[PDB]
Order: structure tokens, then sequence, then C-alpha cells
């Protein structure tokens, strides 16, 4: 009767979920941001309304979502994403003119009430651009950043580009632990425009995330 | 309704000094972290500097630091800006932006072109 | 010259402040103190519904307050049936990034959308059997945060563009757009008799539309913060919302001014959806703390609270007959409560 | 371009400022009328038996 | 026919204090026991196979517990030491089965911690549920199996004069040493296959245990080296007090069977469900949290 035929209704749906629930987990989520000039464009093109990207390395399923057709607003829809396993954040260290704005950006991520818990792999491309801009003597980092006259090193042209460039690294790295908890973590990596190795070094640093999630649980650490 | 009326600009000599003060109205001052930003011609939104809740953390931006000093009162609900020895380069537009949500640590879309919460701006020339 | 209009316009606002402090000669409080009080109200969850994967947003009674849907961002609207917890539906979307859901007068359609700025009409009676998308609704350009069926033909939606736009589902184009939102449109809520619509945007202001015209009739201030949620009383002559700056406020339109307001010192945290009961005197509304409040609306005593989930309440609803109120939320169970 | 919006604005306030608003006494005193008269029919306020209940 | 059972001591004094102490230990394995089992079952989202393994280690524990200790406090207290040829025999083989079965579930836990720790990104993919339900079922099985070959060649014997046991309850050494018949065939399948069967889930523990400690040491964290090691410490001790002293006590030749390994048989078969239920689960802060909720 029609108690009979609920009961027919449901058993083939939950077998359908199940194998949902397979694929689901076997993915990992990730997401891309970066600014304009960030070439976010290139890094996605390497490996290749919402951008979506899927990768494949040593028979895990990676993906990737690039979301650049909202508004200049971003306090609402942000919040969408609290479940990706890792944010891939881009920025330029070649043009000292609007590095200011991405430290902000950044230190608004971290602190979110949201994205405490989101792990952010940091990405620092025109490195080869930042190499010929500094041997020139044109443009000085020290015009926007007092504190480089009294840094020193913690490239092998010239030594002031290895000062130069870590020095940029350090910045991002203070704000990274002057407010945490190590319940998530930065992965700075030195990346140039033409690069294969790009694919690799996501993988291992989700790698790493993987494994003090699993050690946690079971009271390891 | 939330308000933020501005005032101090005029034109000065090089060297000189300026003193901006912006009145709120309409909130509870003292749960909201203020900033300030400025505009100059042909060019984006730059940011300035923050002051916190009750004043215990101040930041500045790197090209400014040592010549502007922020300070807030909260009993008399007002904002405050000193600036000493300009440079040609300092001329903008100054506006008073405010912390979207109440009690948060972090300052989204402050720098937005069309922000809801923004003064009408002030014009500095040297 | 615009600093002569904007004289023009402070002087303008000046005059109806005084308007408005002129009709300020009383408080609803001080008129309805002499009710009695409701007392403790107590809830229990009857029915708990579990299949989904990931956090849900949207949540909507149909009519014949017995089949609902929800929409997970997984990428999958489930039909439920409450009485016998039976999953009659489960339709799989496009696109996972999914914002809103609701539920056809008559019960053969339901719509959803997100973030791919696209509305979509999915059949529940197709002849084969099967549901199909019956179509797409294009040309905003941001997110969507809500839409509502006035009938089976017309569908208005609002979106994160700062407008609102009616729409004709068989010709497929805007018939009217609505503009003067500055902010991003969260929430909106259709009127009893269907003629007349309020959305409360991020700009803390809500707008009161007319839908044969395509104006703004009238314009609400009061709040400090971003606005999360909206609905009508009953009789149609008021409205409740929620902000973020923790505090619910009841304006009327006739008096065309804030009532009274509902807040509490121990709450810090906004607000994300609110609704009222089938008399209208009891006020439920969702917070981030992980619970719901039951509030009085003619007293502003909280009369109960509803404990029952471990993260933030997204969605709440009420059943036509007011006979029951579901209340789903992030750990992806919903829960009918009574 | 704020003129446009400022026309609509002024006439907005135009028609608005220009309608007839009630003493609040007496939206209060018709908006306290109406939970009277329908509040034996709220479930929710007033408990009902398991009897009739169909979440029994 | 009927074989007394003389029991543990006969002193009055000896008699209550035992009856008390068994009595207090018992009631609290039950309880700790029954409360993990609800709080897994029907509180939580702890439905992980970590917790299903979990809960059926610790459904085994009440069962071998409650195998023992009734009919001890039962004959204390009803001044009776009495117990029935059939009643022998079905009571030591539902105690070798639900040993083996206990041993055995902690070596699929071990490696259980060995897949989900070392190699992270396919634990999903290996650890499916038919593979938890095969391997419990086979774990069953082989338990079983095992008790019934026990069992049929203790069976093969035969009593002829004395009908008094010097233990608390019916175990393989007092009989054959009661036996009056030729038992060379029980000497050769006991050391045989008792020698495979717990030899080798030892092995395995240890060497999962290994492989962890040394994964935990390499990663360069700076404050999960201390939990890391108490986890371990305290796990190792308890695995080796029960393994250490069944080899201590089953691997004795005939004629050197004594009193002292009736000590071991009532510490390791009464303590060690006792404190299983503590070490392994009640101390984890998810289900501190699960207890606090209820
Ligand atoms: C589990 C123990 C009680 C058993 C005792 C008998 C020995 C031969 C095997 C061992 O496994």
């Amino acid at each position: 009767n029609e108690e009979k035929a609920q009961r027919e209704a449901n058993k083939k749906i939950e077998k359908q979920l199940q194998k949902d629930k397979q694929v689901y987990r076997a993915t990992h989520r990730l997401l891309l941001l970066g600014a304009d000039n960030s070439g976010k464009s290139t890094i996605v093109k390497q490996m290749r309304g919402i951008f979506e990207t899927k990768f494949q390395v040593d028979k895990v399923n990676f993906h990737m979502f690039d979301v650049g057709g909202q508004r200049d607003e971003r306090r609402k829809w942000i919040q969408c994403f609290n479940d990706v396993t890792a944010i891939i954040f881009v920025v330029d260290s070649s043009d000292y003119n609007r590095l200011q704005e991405a430290l902000n950006l950044f230190k608004s991520i971290w602190n979110n009430r949201w994205l405490r818990t989101i792990s952010v792999i940091l990405f620092l491309n025109k490195q080869d651009l930042l190499a010929e801009k500094v041997l020139a003597g044109k443009s000085k980092i020290e015009d926007y950043f007092p504190e480089f006259a009294r840094y020193t090193t913690p490239p092998g042209e010239d030594p002031r580009v290895t000062r130069a460039k870590y020095f940029i690294r350090d910045e991002f790295l203070r704000i990274s632990t002057a407010s945490g908890d190590g319940r998530h973590y930065c992965y700075p990596h030195f990346t140039c425009a033409v690069d294969t190795e790009n694919a690799r070094r996501i993988f291992n640093d989700c790698r790493d995330i993987i494994q003090r999630m699993h050690l946690r649980q079971y009271e390891l650490l | 309704q939330v308000q933020l009326q501005e005032s101090g600009g005029g034109l000065v000599q090089p060297g000189g000094s300026l003193r901006l003060s912006c009145a709120a109205s309409g909130f509870t001052f003292s749960n909201y972290k203020m900033n300030w930003v400025r505009q100059a011609p042909g060019k984006g939104l730059e940011w300035v500097s923050d002051i916190s809740q009750s004043g215990a953390s101040i930041s500045y931006t790197g090209s400014v630091k040592g010549r502007f000093t922020i300070s807030r009162d909260n009993a008399k609900n007002t904002l405050y800006l000193q600036m000493n020895s300009l440079k040609p380069e300092d001329t903008a537009v100054y506006y008073c932006a405010r912390c979207p949500a109440p009690f948060t640590r972090d300052c989204f879309d402050v720098t937005s072109t069309t922000y809801a919460y923004r003064g009408q701006g002030t014009q500095v020339t040297v | 010259e615009l600093d002569q209009l904007r004289q023009e316009a402070e002087q303008l606002k000046n005059q109806i402040r005084d308007a408005r402090k002129a009709c300020a000669d009383a408080t609803l409080s001080q008129i309805t103190n002499n009710i009695d009080p409701v007392g403790r109200i107590q809830m229990r969850t009857r029915r708990t519904l579990r299949g989904h994967l990931a956090k849900i947003y949207a949540m909507h009674w149909g009519t014949d307050s017995r089949l609902l849907v929800s929409a997970s961002q997984d990428g999958k609207l489930i039909i439920w049936d409450s009485y016998t917890t039976n999953k009659v539906h489960a339709i799989p979307l496009r696109s996972s990034w999914v914002m809103t859901c609701a539920y056809a007068p008559s019960g053969n359609y339901v719509a959803c959308g997100g973030l791919d700025n696209i509305c979509s009409i999915y059949n529940l009676k197709t002849r084969e059997g099967n549901v199909r998308v019956s179509r797409e609704l294009a040309g905003h350009t941001g997110y969507l945060s809500c839409c509502r069926f006035l009938d089976d033909n017309q569908i208005v939606t609002s979106s994160g563009d700062t407008t609102c736009a009616l729409w004709d589902i068989e010709t497929g184009q805007q018939t009217t757009t609505f503009t003067g939102h500055t902010g991003d449109v969260m929430s909106l809520s259709l009127a009893p008799d269907t003629r007349l619509f309020v959305s409360g945007a991020c700009d803390a202001s809500a707008k009161l539309w007319d839908v044969r015209e395509g104006m703004c009739r009238q314009t609400f201030t009061g709040h400090e913060s971003d606005i999360n949620a909206i609905c009508f009383f009953p009789n149609g002559n008021a409205f409740a919302t929620g902000s973020d700056d923790a505090t619910c406020r009841l304006f009327d339109l006739r008096a065309d001014q804030e009532l009274m307001t509902y807040s509490h010192d121990n709450i810090i945290c906004g607000i994300t959806s609110v609704s009222f009961s089938k008399s209208g005197r009891l006020l439920l509304a969702g917070y981030d703390d992980f619970n719901c409040n039951v509030w009085d609306a003619l007293k502003a005593d909280r009369a109960g609270v509803l404990a029952g989930h471990d993260n933030r309440v997204s969605c709440l609803g009420v059943t036509d007959d007011g006979m029951a109120v579901a209340t789903g939320s992030w750990d992806s169970f919903l829960k009918i409560w009574n | 371009a704020s003129i446009a919006q400022a026309r609509k604005l002024v006439e907005q306030l135009k028609m608005e400022a220009n309608i007839d608003r009630i003493k609040v006494s007496k939206a209060a005193a018709d908006l306290m009328a109406y939970c009277e008269a329908h509040a034996k029919e709220d479930p929710l306020l007033t408990p009902v038996p398991a009897s009739e209940n169909p979440f029994r | 026919s009927e074989f007394l059972l003389l029991g543990l001591s006969s002193q009055p004094e000896q008699q209550n204090l035992l009856f008390a102490l068994f009595l207090s230990m018992y009631l609290v394995t039950v309880l700790g026991n029954l409360l993990i089992i609800l709080a897994i079952s029907s509180d939580s989202h702890l439905h992980t196979p970590m917790y299903f393994f979990l809960s059926n280690l610790s459904f085994t524990d009440i069962c071998f517990s409650s195998v023992t200790v009734p009919k001890m406090l039962v004959n204390i207290q009803t001044q009776s030491k009495s117990i029935s040829y059939a009643g022998c025999l079905t009571q030591m083989y539902f105690f070798i089965a639900f040993g083996n079965l206990d041993s055995f579930l902690l070596a699929v836990m071990a490696y259980d911690r060995y897949v989900a720790i070392c190699h992270p990104l396919h634990y999903t993919t290996i650890m499916s549920p038919r593979l938890c339900v095969l391997l419990v079922a086979l774990s069953w099985v082989l338990s079983n199996l095992h008790a019934l070959l026990h069992t049929l060649l203790m069976a093969r014997l035969s009593f002829c004069a004395s009908n008094e046991i010097p233990h608390f309850f019916c175990d393989l050494s007092p009989l054959l040493k009661l036996s009056c018949s030729d038992t060379h065939v029980n000497e050769l399948v006991i050391f045989t296959e008792g020698l495979l069967v717990i030899v080798t889930p030892f092995l395995c523990i240890l060497v999962s245990y290994v492989r962890i400690v040394s994964t935990v040491l390499k990663i360069p964290s700076a404050k999960g080296k201390w939990k890391a090691f108490s986890t371990c410490g305290s796990h190792l001790t308890v695995v080796s007090l029960f393994y250490g002293t069944i080899i201590g006590v089953y691997f004795q030749p005939l004629s050197t069977y004594s009193v002292k390994d009736t000590v071991a048989t009532v510490m390791y078969t009464v303590v060690t469900p006792m404190l299983n239920p503590f070490i392994y689960s009640l101390r984890n802060k998810d289900m501190k949290g699960a207890l606090r909720k209820l």
C-alpha cells in the first residue's frame, strides 16, 4: 500500500548517496586568490563565472576554484569557503607600490572568525623581475619600507638580491606567527614565472596538512 | 543613522602642519575600530593608518612613519590626525572609514570604491 | 551645484525628523505594560532528519505543511516527508555553490541559485516522471541571496548587485527592475496580499517597494550594521528584522518609525534568520552562538530557548498552520521542533 | 549623475513626507488588538495535548 | 561426573575480602564498558572505524569478565563448591573463545593506526566499511574454531579418581594435571598452536608502534612529543602486562605448574578488562565532550 511505496522510494536513494560519499571525500578543494597584477592567471594556466581546474598528481584528485565575476566587495561571499583544504595566495614581489595592500588583505584573512582553521600556501611570483629591478638601482624597497635599512640575512649575482627577496618573505611570515596557536600554518615558496614544479609543491604541502589532522585526533599531539 | 562629518583641509606651504578632526554620531563609538584613508588625484584609494578600540594598537603606512600621529577621544566621540612636515606628494582627499561589523579584529572592504560607512572627504593641497 | 543640493537635502531630513518626533509621543512598551506574560515555553525535538553531506543555508515549508526542500553546498536538493521521514526526491545540481531555495505555492515547482548567478527552476510533475531543468533565468551580475514565487509564472529575486528584478518565466526577460539600494541585498519577503514586498540591505536600511509601479514607496533606518533577515507580521502591516548589531527591531509602516527593540547585554553576536508564529505573538530568531531565542513580541522578555545545535543556525521557518518549527544548521542535520 | 537619484529622493520624500501618519498609540492599539483575537488559534503559544498532535 | 572447586582461599575473612573486592571490580568494569558503548553508539558524531573497533572491544571485555567472575561469587556466597562436567567444558570453551577474540581486536586496531598515520591520503580509500566488517567476522570465526579445537581435544580424556580442582575456575592446566590418562597430544597442540596465536599479534603491535613512534619523532613539532611518548608508554605497558603473564603462565611444563600461576591468572583475567576501557577510550577529548553533553 502507501506504506510499502514509501519504503521502496527510500531504498534506491541511500544507495546513490552512499556512492556520492565515496567520491566526495577523495577530492580536495582549494581556493585561489591574488590581485590583477599577480600572476594567478599564469599559475592556473601552468598546470591546466567561477573557473574550475582539475589536476591529478600521484593518483589523488585536486579541484581548484577561481572566482572573479563578483564585485570589489567580498566580506559576505567569502564565508562560503570555510571547508577548503587550503587557500592558495599569490603575490607580486616586484611591484613595491601596491605591496602594502597585499599585507592588509593577508591580515584580514588570517584573523577572520570563519577562516581561523584554514591554512595558507603562499606564492611569491616575479622573482626574475625582482632580480633585474634591484640590480638597476632605480627603485628601492627602502623608500616604501624604512625598516630595510637595518636588516640582515638570516641571489648569487649580488647579496642585495638575497637580502631583498628574503626581506619580503620575512614580512609575510611575521604576520603569520604573530597571531596564531599552531592550528594553521603558512608555507612560503619562491616560484618563477616559468616553472613546472608548482603542482608538486602543492601536493607536498597538502600532504603535511593531512597528517597533523590525523595525528591530532589519535591524541599523538 | 550613521553619519561621519570631516573638516580641517586647506592650503599650507610645504613643511607645515595641519590638524584633522572627524565627528561620529549614531552608534556606540567605543566598540568600533576606526581608520584613515586618502585618495590622490588620478589614483586609487590608499590606506594610511588605523587605531584599535581602546587605542592600544596603532599602525601607520610605511611612507608616512614618523610624520603622522593618530589619536581618538572616545569621551567626546571623535577621531584625530596630526600631520607634521608635509611633502609635495601628500596632497589628496582624506576620508574616515570605519570597520564593518561590531567587535571583530578584521577590517574587510575598507578601501572599496563604494563603501557604505565612509565620510564625504576633505581636500588637502600644498 | 552639489552644495546647495546637500543643503536642500539636509533641510528635508531635519523637517522629517521633527515630523517623526512630533508623532513620537508615546512608546509601544508603555502601552503594552498591562497585558499578562506568556510564561515559560518549552519545546522538544520530535523528528531529526539526516543524509546531507555539507552545510545548509536554505529551507522552506510547502503550503501542504508536510513536504519541505533544503539546499546544501554539496550540490543536492532533497525533498523530505516530515511525518514519516522519507526522502521523496534528491535532485543533483550543476554548480555546488547554492545559497537559497524556495517552494512554489502550487507545489509543482522549486527554485534555487548561488554564485553561478543563474536562477534555476525545477519541475516535480514531469510527464516522464523524473525531474529536469524547466528554465534558466540570467542577467544578474552578482550572486543570488533570496528568491520567492509569486505564482507559477512570476518569480521575484534579489541579488548582490544592489538591485532586485521581477522576471517572467515563460518569456524569460525582466519585466521590471528595482533600484535605489547602494549595498548588497541579503533578504526579502513577500507580503500576504502579494502586492508589496520589502528587502533589507547591507547599508542598515530596508526599503518598501511597490511591485505594480517599481518605485521605493518608503525608506526605514535605525540599524547600525548589516541587515541579515526580515519578515512581515501576519497581518501584513509591520515587519521585524535582525542585524549584526545583535538587536532585533520592529517597524510599523503606518507610524513610519521604529517602535521597540529587543536586545540583551549577554548577547554580542548577530542574527541570521527571524520568523513569526501563526498569531505573531512569538518571534523566533536564530543566533551565531549556536542557539535560538524565543522573544515575546509584545513585552521583549525572553520566554524560552532552543539549544539543540552545536554549529551556527542559518535557517528557520514556521508552518502555515503554526504546528511545527524547523531549524536547519551547518551540522548538516535538520531538526523539526515542537 | 547624483541629480537623478536626488530628484527621485526628494520626490520620494515629497510623496513619503506627505502621507497620513497616525498617532503611534493608535498603531500600537491596532497591533495589540490583533494578537488577542487570534491567540486561541496558535498551537505554539498554548501547549496542546498529544491526542490531536500529528507529531506524536 | 562432578568436580569440586576449592577456590583461592578458605579462611572466612579472606572469603569476605575476596567477595567484596571482586564484586567492586566487576561492577566498575560493567559500568565503564556500558557507558562507552552507549556514548559511541547513540550520542554524537564519533562514527569512525576507530570507534567501531573500540566499541567491539568493550563488548568483548564485558563478556570476558562475565564468563568468570559471577560463578565464583555465587559459589562463595552460596556455601557450595560444585561444578558439573558439561558446565566445566562450556566455561573453558567460552573462556578460550573470548580471550582470543580480545587478543586479535588489538592487532586490528594497530593496523588501523598504522594506515591512518603512515599513509594519510589513502586512508579513506583503503579502510572502506566492508574491510572492517570482514576483519571482525574472521576474528569471531577464528576464535570460535580455536576454542572448539581445544575443547574437543580436552574432551578426548577421561577422569577416574580425583575431582578436586585447586583453582577458582575451570582451566586447562589444572584439569590436565588431574587427568587420569595420557596427554601428549594435548601438550603438542597447545605448544604449537598457542605459540603461533599468541606470538603473532604481539610482534604485529610492536612493529606498528615502532613505525608510529619513528614517524612522530621525524616531524619537527615542538610540543606533541610528550603526549606521543605518554600515550605510547601507557598502551605498551597495558599490552605487555597481559601478554607477558599469559606467556609466563601457559608455557610452563606440566611438572612445574604451581599456585603463583593461579595468582597471575587472577591478575590478568580480572584486572585487564578493568584497565582496558580507561587507558584507550575514556581519556580522549572526543569522549569527554560526548559524555559532558549527555
Ligand atoms: C586467550 C587465552 C585464554 C588462551 C589460553 C590457552 C592458550 C593455549 C591460548 C590462549 O590464547
